[PDB]
């Protein structure tokens, strides 16, 4: 019972490269983002799918156009990697992560 | 004191007195800065909530309520200003039909408006078409070719 | 800046019934929307639901129908989950979440500690 | 080109919105004798004996509902009103000491939820005290299985909150209606055509210089005596995915729907204090009977049908399916009902088991301590009302709620009613009526020569 | 009524009918006395304390600062009273070259000054400089010698 | 800023800068919609009663009464609007008798409105006659045979 999806599954870059995320495919809604996970409670940040949120750092900015959605992860660190999830209303994504090295 | 001091006297005496109410129609002895009276002595306990400060307030606005409405009526017409005014339409057919004699010879006004006062929106329509065709025709001056 | 608290994650059998609670100070209670998560890793995160202390109005998740309830006491200022009969698939931490605004409740500005529960027999 | 183009017009008809007060107005002839506050109080002014409208050719407005600051407005004025009503006349109570009760045994048999009770209150002298028959009504007090209540003797519900303060006797309580209308300057116009999504541009508007009056009767998830819909049945909603948000519906065609208090009673006066008069239930008489009421099920199956034909036009193959309530405070969960100084709590399970693709009876509670609005403080407490009392409506709305939850094509979707936010009983009516300032030195290039 | 029966008409319909705002820009329906509703019954009640009371007195003194500003900035142009005035200045370079015809013929106000409205102090000023010379030409034509 | 930004300049500049009173003499900044200001945030405990209320609603009230009197005492003498006036009066014996030369060249008003007051009544009387000869005369004109 899942309509929301967001793709690739899983990626393998190195720290302080860039990686490119996208959320799929038509259902309509505010998208959003949340972070990595660092070990606690994960922190937002994005609003509106392209509105960059409070009390974040300036790496990193999405993009929309209809069904396409895309999302630009640029400057990873050690400190940044983990699993980020994306999420409408209620669905959440299939949970992506990024490794380090 | 305004009409007060020359009221019930004939109809050209009122005319030549007209001006005295000026002063009597906004100031008020008693509620604010008058021709008598300035800021009271205790204004700490007349700025503090207290009844007399609410009938204050109320007397003073609804004194600039009228001013403004009368003369906002009598600005429309062209004839702010202006203490004697003339419009551009001549009288209606009915009511009419009295002579002028008896008024200005001996009448007071206390006796004159009242018939006419079921008519008075009559008059008000008269004019306001009145300058209606004026500001049209003054257009039209504006329209030099 | 606003903080959410918790009496930490706590631990127990399958099969029967548990309680957790949490709280918010500032930015008074009675008038903005409160929203549990669930997040079992190796899972996918699961809305667990929403309670609007205003008037004790609760819309639970489908998935979960019944068996779980919420509950909320103004005076104390306080917000008490309560679940009945768990299973190990429940397995996952808990928090407590608020809105940036009154009027959104799905971008969630300020999570709690975190508190995980696990059973395993 | 002369002058290069430059004059000023008066009048110009241009307008924008702005966050403003709004004004009372009433009928202002039966209530000459309330000297006491309530709602159409004396005061105000009398409503215009004449209401004028006009239709205004080719006007293109966009209508948006949920964004009007009016309704927040008056959400507060009612509350302050409220208070104003009940911060004079009012008994600050003394109540919540050593209290005991039993069965009431008025037939031989025992009552349904009445306890005669005795109650040690003060007497006049400050000294000493005496012993009446007083206040029993079952939720408003902390039980116990033992020979008495709470965990020995009892208290009222009130004392660990704040001080409940008694209801005048003298000021009645009725939804009696109101009219708006705006001061100088300003202007409220209205969307005269119908099948409006709540937003979006509205065509047919007509200008209307004072709203038409509402009754803004308070009450949860069953709208009633609101005015009836243009035609057949509309949902008037901000959105639908967003499940957060509370969906209206609105019906053409009422229902009938009554309820009665059948027991004869009489109130008995006790007195606590110098000039501070107590009131509770007196005396019984007659057959003993709980609160209910009576609806017709073939209307209530026709309309609950009607809307499921509409709802189901906002998705492309679901099915729909009803619920009963979702859960939680008496408050929210059954009908809250006001009737006459009398209030009722209704279990709406019944009304809720159908499904989708003669006279139902509904059991209800009478409660005494009322803790509305807010909830938080200014809890007050109704006197009750001599003999039977019996009161209509008509069923006119109802609130809903989309639940959530994981979703596959072909399965079902369910719905609950809920409510609360009184403000939703408030935007059934006013979703019309906009309010607008009009600006009238705006300009235009064009030739000109004073002199 | 006013616009409230106007608005959306022609521009030639709009300057036929600007007179009866004046009513309806002070008037007010229900706040004092109206075209409809004299002074309430229970003033008693009224006059004591009241919210109703407060929310009467803060709209009329709205409404009177309201015509008061608008009026006092159109009198300083020296067009008090016409409804259709005319200054001595000319309209700068920039917002300006578009045809006529469009905005005469079937144009509607309310999508107008929608982009006159940041450009709207400079045509103060405009017609502040414009009344700085006229008073000045006006002061010069007094000294006769 | 009205005379705030030009107070104590010549004799000839304070006319050329009597324009941005109008603004500065019935806005004011901060009691209501004004040139920096506009409605407060929590405005519904403002309309509820507070200290506050009665000193916002008093300062507004005087700021109108304060304009309204004056520019009253202003139109009466058929002056509206003009802010350079003219009357059909002399002036009387006493006070006169004092050369224009410094008084324009380099004197300021502050320096000459002290001595003036204690007389200041008498030039609204001369000018009251001024009107009333002004009115008759019209009257007069008006009555062409
Ligand atoms: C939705 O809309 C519907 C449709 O409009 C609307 O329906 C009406 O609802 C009301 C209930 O809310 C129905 O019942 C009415 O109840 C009256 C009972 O109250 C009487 O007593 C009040 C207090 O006085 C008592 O106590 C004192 C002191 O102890 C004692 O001296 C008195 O004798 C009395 O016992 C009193 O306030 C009340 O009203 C009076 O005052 C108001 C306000 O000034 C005035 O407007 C009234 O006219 C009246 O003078 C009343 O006195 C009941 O009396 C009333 O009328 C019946 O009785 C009288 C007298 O016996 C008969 O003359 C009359 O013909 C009736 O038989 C009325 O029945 C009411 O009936 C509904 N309407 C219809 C048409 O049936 C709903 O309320 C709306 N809201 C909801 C939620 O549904
Ligand atoms: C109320 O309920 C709504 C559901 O009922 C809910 O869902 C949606 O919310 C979004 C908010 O962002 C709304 O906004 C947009 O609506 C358009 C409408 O489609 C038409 O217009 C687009 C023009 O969009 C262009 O610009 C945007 C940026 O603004 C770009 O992303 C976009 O790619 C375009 O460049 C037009 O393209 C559409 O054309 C079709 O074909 C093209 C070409 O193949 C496709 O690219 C396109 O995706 C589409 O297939 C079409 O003519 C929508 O298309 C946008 O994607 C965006 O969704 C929605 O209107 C709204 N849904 C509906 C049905 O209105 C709301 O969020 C909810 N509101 C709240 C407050 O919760
Ligand atoms: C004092 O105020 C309280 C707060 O509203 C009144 O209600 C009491 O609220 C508490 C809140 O927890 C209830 O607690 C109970 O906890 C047990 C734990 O097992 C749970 O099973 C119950 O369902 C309930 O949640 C408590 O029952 C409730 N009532 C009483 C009598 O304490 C309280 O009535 C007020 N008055 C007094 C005298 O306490």
């Amino acid at each position: 019972e899942i309509v929301l999806t967001q793709s690739p599954g899983t990626l393998s870059l190195s720290p302080g490269e860039t990686a490119i995320i996208s959320c799929r495919t038509s259902q309509y809604g505010s998208l959003a983002w949340y972070q990595q996970r660092p070990g606690q409670a994960p922190r937002l940040v994005i609003y509106s799918g392209s509105t960059r949120a409070a009390g974040i750092p300036d790496r990193f900015s999405g993009s929309r156009w209809g069904p396409d959605y895309n999302l630009t992860i640029s400057n990873l660190e050690s400190g940044d990697f983990g699993v980020y999830y994306c999420q409408q209303y209620e669905f959440f994504g299939q949970g992506t992560k990024v490794q380090v090295d | 004191l305004g009409f007060l001091g020359a009221a019930g006297s004939t109809m050209g005496a009122a005319s030549m007195t007209l001006t005295v109410q000026a002063r009597n129609l906004l100031s008020g002895i008693v509620q604010q800065q008058s021709n008598l009276l300035r800021a009271p002595e205790a204004q700490q306990h007349l700025l503090k909530l207290t009844v007399w400060g609410i009938k204050q307030l109320q007397a003073r606005v609804l004194a600039v309520e009228r001013y403004l409405r009368d003369q906002q009526l009598l600005g429309i017409w062209g004839c702010s200003g202006k203490l004697i005014c003339c419009t551009n339409v001549p009288w209606n057919s009915s009511w009419s039909n009295r002579n002028l004699s008896e008024i200005w010879d001996n009448m007071t006004w206390l006796q004159w408006d009242k018939e006419i006062s079921n008519y008075t929106q009559i008059i008000y329509g008269l004019l306001e078409e009145s300058q209606n065709q004026q500001e049209k025709n003054e257009q039209d001056l504006l329209a030099l070719d | 800046q606003v903080q959410l608290v918790q009496s930490g994650g706590q631990m127990k059998k399958p099969g029967e019934s548990m309680r957790i609670s949490c709280r918010a100070s500032g930015y008074e209670f009675i008038d903005c929307t409160l929203n549990w998560i669930r997040l079992a890793p190796g899972k996918r995160p699961e809305w667990m639901g929403w309670l609007k202390p205003r008037g004790g109005a609760v819309n639970y998740a489908r998935p979960l129908q019944g068996r779980v309830t919420m509950t909320r006491d103004v005076y104390s200022d306080t917000a008490f989950l309560e679940l009945r009969s768990l299973t190990v698939d429940d397995t996952a931490v808990y928090f407590c979440t608020r809105g940036k605004n009154c009027d959104y409740n799905w971008d969630f500005e300020h999570w709690g500690r975190g508190t995980p529960v696990i059973v395993s027999s | 080109a002369e002058n290069l183009w430059v004059t000023v017009y008066y009048g110009v008809p241009v307008w924008k919105e702005a966050k403003t007060t709004l004004f009372c107005a009433s009928d202002a002839k039966a209530y000459k004798k309330e000297v006491h506050n309530v709602w159409a109080t004396h005061a105000c002014v009398p409503t215009d004996p004449s209401p004028q409208e006009l239709f205004l050719k080719n006007v293109t407005e966009n209508f948006n509902m949920w964004k009007n600051d009016m309704v927040d407005q008056m959400h507060e004025d009612i509350i302050s009103l409220w208070d104003q009503s009940l911060k004079p006349c009012v008994k600050l109570t003394p109540l919540c000491v050593t209290l005991i009760c039993s069965n009431a045994t008025v037939k031989n048999s025992t009552v349904e939820e009445m306890k005669n009770c005795s109650f040690n209150t003060t007497t006049e002298i400050r000294d000493k005290e005496k012993k009446e028959y007083a206040l029993f009504y079952r939720p408003d007090i902390v039980p116990l299985n033992n020979e008495t209540s709470n965990t020995s003797e009892y208290r009222l519900i009130n004392c660990n909150t704040s001080a409940c303060t008694q209801a005048c006797p003298k000021v009645t309580f009725e939804p009696i209606p109101i009219h708006y209308c705006a001061p100088a300057g300003y202007a409220i116009l209205k969307c005269n055509d119908e099948t409006f999504n709540g937003t979006g541009p509205c065509s047919n508007v007509s200008t209307v210089q004072c709203t038409h009056g509402i009754r803004p009767v308070v009450s949860t998830q069953l709208l009633l005596n609101g005015s009836l819909a243009e035609k057949g049945i509309v949902i008037r909603s901000e959105n639908l995915t967003n499940n957060a948000k509370i969906i209206i519906v609105h019906l053409h065609t009422p229902v009938e729907i009554v309820c009665t208090r059948p027991n004869n009673n009489t109130r008995k006066s006790v007195r606590i204090g110098p000039g501070q008069t107590f009131y509770a239930t007196g005396d019984i008489i007659g057959d003993i009977r709980q609160a209910h009421c009576n609806i017709s099920e073939s209307k209530w199956n026709e309309t609950l049908q009607k809307v499921g034909k509409e709802l189901q036009k906002h998705f492309p193959n679901k099915t729909i399916k009803y619920a009963q309530s979702a859960g939680g405070d008496m408050e929210i969960t059954t009908h809250s009902f006001n009737c006459g100084g009398e209030f009722f709590y209704c279990n709406t399970a019944k009304l809720f088991n159908g499904t989708y693709n003669p006279t139902i009876t509904l059991q209800c509670r009478i409660k005494q301590i009322i803790n509305m609005w807010q909830g938080v403080g200014r809890c007050m407490y109704a006197p009750p009302i001599a003999g039977n009392i019996t009161c209509k409506s008509n069923i006119t709305g109802l609130l809903l709620t989309r639940d959530g939850g994981t979703n596959s094509s072909g399965k079902e979707e369910i719905f609950r009613p809920a409510g609360g936010d009184m403000r939703d009983n408030w935007r059934s009516e006013l979703y019309k009526y906009k309010v607008v300032k009009i600006e009238p030195l705006g300009v235009a290039p064009t030739r000109c020569k004073r002199r």
